[PDB]
């Protein structure tokens, strides 16, 4: 029923769990390091199989809290070279097996808040399976998601200024990866190196939402102080205020479309169908 | 010690004296007849026109 | 005579690539000078010894 | 032309005071010929350990 | 993957890359 | 994409030393 | 996005480009 | 993708040599 | 894509130089 | 398509390609 993802004393159960005949586990199975020759007077390449093979894991489940979703998120933000053990309820793959996060994503996991579901959180993670006694690294950095006890709304602070986002279909999608950890391909075994490395992160929070009521006020002062400031250094104060037991993180909007309005025929309302934060440098 | 005097006014502050985006002053006539009163060189209690000092 | 008191914290970082250069180096150097009629020779005795 | 060096193999040099050995190296061998000229380039670096 | 000259000038970084999160 | 600055250097010697040789050397 | 020895060779023109008209 | 070795080194001529007018000839 | 001239030629200068290092001058 | 200083740096290998089978 539960997947067990583990890191020394932290572990989290994900209960393998979806509608329908839904994916629940997708193992690739790869040998991306082949070399096979693109030309020769054969009709049929020579090859040469040298080196590590991939294997992937894809696993889509929901968590019933939101304090074992957070936990989630800071095991797998975590850099340390302690093994991060995956346990599979399936008889086809060994009871343990050592991964690191998706070796080059920006999105290893994915958690979705959906509008209208309470205490049911949708996880998708991706996986790459790694020696277990080739995971190497200097550096321990803890990752922790500040948490909070409140119920306020969604707050936007930029330039002295505090917007509050609308609880109107409002969605919250976090995402959060290690692109920066090197999976390297080693000669003469199964699976490759993993180098943790104790750099930059992905952590990106995505909001969804219909603006109902005083919109160009609302609008405006999201666009005008986020987006037509320059903010410098610094940034966006997100301020969860207890929403989903989370508390205040630096972020700024990144990118060519972080945010977009839309305007749909024969109605009285305005559609954000994305607002996308990266979470910045706070951590001391 | 501390001692806040609630009715008390500041002129002029915007951005570029401290205060944040949305507390700028306004621009009032009395505050601007008031600052233009201004005579000295340095920090001062200023005069009632009889020249007595004020804030006695 | 100077420093830069701000410095280069772990987090001020983002880039590096330091190398060790020593392609050029050698160990020896002879100096003919007095229009060629006299010779000095310049001895770096441990890289010889190293190599 | 110095009488105890020249025609020999030099393989070592040291700074001294007097009799005192201030500090000792290892050269590559060489024969120190009649009418050559030896000097030294003693380099002495005070420093710390970071 | 370029190409000069039917030579290719990728480096043959061994780094693995693998499928993001669905979503 | 990551470029082998030894392939790009190694591919291109041919064509760098082509307009010296145009001019004797 | 391209790199030598991890430095990036892509210019930064401070050119802009938005989402093409819908069809 | 293929890379033109006579266009890639014609075009970098200039910033080639540029290092060494920097420091005289 | 734009390429930089600058940083392409900057960036591969180790490798132009490295045959003419292997034979001394 | 690569370009530096506005100058085309992809060789004009007149070789076509046409698409492939569809499935
Ligand atoms: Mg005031």
């Amino acid at each position: 029923v539960d997947a067990t993802l583990s890191r020394g004393g932290t572990s989290v159960d994900i209960p393998l769990v979806e509608e329908g005949g839904e994916i629940l586990l997708s193992s690739t199975f790869g040998k991306p390091e082949v070399n096979v020759r693109k030309s020769g007077g054969s009709l049929n390449p020579r090859v040469i199989d040298s080196w590590s093979g991939l294997q992937t894991f894809q696993l889509v489940g929901k968590l019933y809290d939101y304090s074992t979703s957070h936990q989630l998120a800071d095991l797998v933000k975590t850099a340390s070279t302690t093994p991060l053990e995956l346990q599979i309820p399936q008889d086809a793959y060994p009871d343990t097996v050592t991964v690191a996060p998706a070796a080059g994503q920006a999105s290893a996991l994915t958690l979705e808040y959906p509008a209208g579901r309470k205490d049911l959180v949708d996880v998708s993670l991706s996986l790459t399976r790694v020696d277990p006694n080739s995971v190497r690294g200097v550096g321990d950095q803890q990752a922790t998601t500040p948490t909070t006890t409140g119920t306020g709304p969604v707050e936007v602070t930029a330039g002295g200024t505090t917007v509050q986002l609308p609880s109107s279909g409002l969605s919250v999608e976090r995402t959060v990866g290690r692109p920066n950890d090197a999976v390297r391909r080693v000669p003469r075994q199964a699976d490759p190196r993993y180098e943790v490395k104790a750099k930059v992160t992905n952590d990106v929070f995505t909001f969804s939402f219909e603006t109902l009521d005083n919109i160009p006020a609302t609008l405006n002062a999201l666009t005008d102080n986020v987006f037509r400031e320059q903010l410098g250094r610094d940034g966006v104060t997100l301020d969860f205020n207890g929403l989903l037991g989370l508390g205040s993180v630096k972020a700024i909007p990144v990118g060519s479309s972080p945010f977009r309005q839309v305007h749909q025929a024969g109605r009285g309302w305005v559609t954000v169908p994305t607002l996308e934060f990266r979470r910045i440098y706070s951590n001391e | 010690a501390d001692t806040t005097i609630i009715d008390a006014v500041v002129f002029p502050q915007d951005d570029g004296t401290g205060v944040s985006n949305g507390d700028e002053d306004y621009d009032s006539a009395g505050y601007l007849a008031s600052l233009a009163r201004y005579a000295g060189d340095g920090s001062y209690v200023g005069g009632d026109s009889t020249g007595s000092p004020t804030l006695q | 005579t100077v420093h830069i008191d701000r410095g280069v914290d772990n987090t001020q970082w983002f880039r590096y690539d330091i190398p060790e250069l020593g392609k050029e180096a050698i160990n020896e150097v002879e100096v003919w000078f007095d229009d060629g009629e006299e010779s000095v020779i310049v001895d770096d005795g441990t890289d010889k010894l190293d190599l | 032309n110095t009488s105890g060096i020249v025609g020999q193999t030099v393989r070592e040099a040291g700074l001294k005071s007097g009799s005192t050995l201030l500090t000792r190296h290892i050269l590559a061998e060489f024969l120190l010929d009649t009418d050559q000229r030896l000097a030294s380039s003693e380099s002495t670096r005070f420093t710390s350990d970071n | 993957n370029a190409t000069i000259d039917g030579r290719q000038i990728s480096e043959s970084t061994g780094r693995y890359r693998s499928d993001p999160s669905r979503r």
